[PDB]
């Protein structure tokens, strides 16, 4: 019943504002506090602020001077606004609601699953989907080339295939653009009438591709 | 400190939206939503716990054997704006503080 | 600020094991300090809040320990599923502080690789670049080598290579690498090849293709 999610655009230009909004679910606004926490890539956690029951903040002093959290009870929403934004910002943004047994003591019960912010002045770049199919237990996939910023999402059958999946990390190129691989494993007799598409979803070029593999 | 669990469960929340409550003459009251000192106006809010649902997993870790158990709510007094009459008061309110299991004998 | 201190950074453990994770606080903030819990690719998870309370949906084999300044969380037998990053967080006092974490990893017995070369595409030739890859599927340890030839010359510095994150039920890695190559330099050549040395190769493995056969 609980449910979080945070929404926003994975790139915004150094020295702009930075907006995210956070949609909920399951519970009331006015009864439950909201925190907004960060994770820089490949590193740890950093609470940024708070919007208490009763419509009261407080903010991390390391980002205080550019923090504004709000609500919205009307549209179900929290919002966070970080002003005069540097890469020291980009990060996964998480909404977390704050959960008590009794004043004794506070917890993040419920996080969103978080949004990626990046911050550059370089352009948002749509990617260009490749099949990968052998040449002659058999692997199939679909490549994911010169996209910018991350991340992409790669489905396969529109969810509906999961078993033997692997979408690995994004490696960054000498172009400054990104590229994945994800891969299917299948058993060698299992096509026929099997059809494998690859959905691959770009948010921040609002590219949605669907690659058909052929053995 | 050493409690992985609680005999009890329960429920604690900010409340906004308090219109009713009985103050400490066992009467039914009027709870005010806004409040004030010499400068500014406060949206009166009170923080809640209560038993969720049941009253639990009978409270948990009771000995069954030599005893009938149920969780509770019990309650705090809190200050709060309200009205009696024509007047504005400044009363003591009753509102829901704790879930906690009270005892039976077999 | 109260600064949290998590030991060991990183730990690798077989299943069955015992783990015990500390958490150390500048200052002493008496029962409130909460455990979180981040899977690969995951927001963090509650287990355990007010230095020991279990949370909704937890197992039995974790709990929490300590007071002032010292912690720890344990996991008395150690499950595959229990790959993560560990995070203690302090509710003492604004502003809430978490410590650096402790990436927990699994200790398996030795899985060689399964091996697959992928051509590039003849859509990605009209573009004028071509990309090889490479899938090293579900081996067990993570350390790997993959050497490309082209012609029967090793190649280097034109691949990068990923590694996926330890896998929750069979606790084995996946790793794909890439060969870039322009068109023209693609087309010089017939023989295109990868080679994996891994632990539980005896010999290493070789998978080809020739161009112009796919």
């Amino acid at each position: 019943q609980v449910q979080l999610q945070e929404s926003g655009p994975g790139l915004v230009k150094p020295s702009e504002t930075l907006s995210l909004t956070c949609t909920v679910s399951g519970f009331s606004l006015i009864g439950y506090d909201l925190n907004w926490i960060r994770q820089p890539p490949g590193k740890g956690l950093e609470w940024i602020g708070i919007i208490w029951g009763d419509g009261t903040t407080d903010y991390n002093s390391a980002v205080k001077s550019r923090v504004t959290i709000s609500k919205d009870t009307s549209k179900n929403q929290f919002s966070l606004k970080l002003s005069s934004v540097t890469a020291a910002d980009t990060a996964v943004y998480y909404c977390a609601r704050g959960g008590y047994w009794y004043a004794t003591s506070y917890y993040f019960d419920y996080w969103g699953q978080g949004t990626l912010v990046t911050v550059s002045s370089a352009s948002t770049k749509g990617p260009s989907v490749f099949p990968l199919a052998p040449c002659s237990t058999a692997a199939l996939g679909c490549l994911v080339k010169d996209y910018f910023p991350e991340p992409v999402t790669v489905s396969w059958n529109s969810g509906a295939l999961t078993s033997g999946v692997h979408t690995f990390p994004a490696v960054l190129q000498s172009s400054g653009l990104y590229s994945l691989s994800s891969v299917v494993t299948v058993p060698s007799s299992n096509f026929g009438t099997q059809t494998y598409t690859c959905n691959v979803d770009h948010k921040p070029s609002n590219t949605k591709v669907d690659k058909t593999v052929e053995r | 400190h050493r409690g992985e669990f609680s005999v009890c469960d329960s429920v604690s929340v900010w409340v906004g939206d308090k219109t009713t409550a009985t103050d400490i003459k066992g009467k039914e009251v009027m709870v005010l939503g806004e409040v004030n000192i010499n400068n500014s106006v406060f949206k009166q809010y009170f923080f809640e716990t209560k038993c969720r649902d049941p009253n639990v997993d009978g409270c948990r870790g009771i000995d069954s054997k030599h005893w009938n158990s149920y969780c509770t709510t019990t309650h705090t007094f809190v200050k709060a704006l309200t009205m009696d009459g024509k007047q504005a008061a400044w009363r003591f309110i009753r509102i829901d503080t704790a879930c906690v299991c009270v005892l039976s004998r077999k | 600020d109260i600064q949290m201190t998590q030991s060991p950074s990183s730990l690798s453990a077989s299943v069955g094991d015992r783990v015990t994770i500390t958490c150390r606080a500048s200052q002493s903030i008496s029962n409130n300090l909460n455990w979180y819990q981040q899977k690969p690719g995951k927001a963090p998870k509650l287990l355990i809040y007010y230095t020991s309370r279990f949370h909704s949906g937890v197992p039995s084999r974790f709990s929490g320990s300590g007071s002032g300044t010292d912690f720890t969380f344990t996991i008395s037998s150690l499950q595959p599923e229990d790959i993560a990053t560990y995070y203690c967080q302090q509710e003492h006092t604004l502003p809430y502080t978490f410590g650096q974490g402790t990436k927990l990893e699994i200790k398996r017995t030795v899985a060689a690789p399964s091996v697959f070369i992928f051509p590039p595409s003849d859509e990605q030739l009209k573009s004028g670049t071509a990309s090889v890859v490479c899938l090293l599927n579900n081996f067990y340890p993570r350390e790997a080598k993959v050497q490309w030839k082209v012609d029967n010359a090793l190649q280097s510095g034109n691949s990068q290579e990923s590694v996926t994150e330890q896998d929750s039920k069979d606790s084995t890695y996946s790793l794909s690498s890439t060969l870039t190559l322009s068109k023209a330099d693609y087309e010089k050549h017939k023989v295109y090849a990868c080679e994996v040395t891994h632990q539980g190769l005896s010999s290493p493995v070789t998978k080809s293709f020739n161009r112009g056969e796919c």
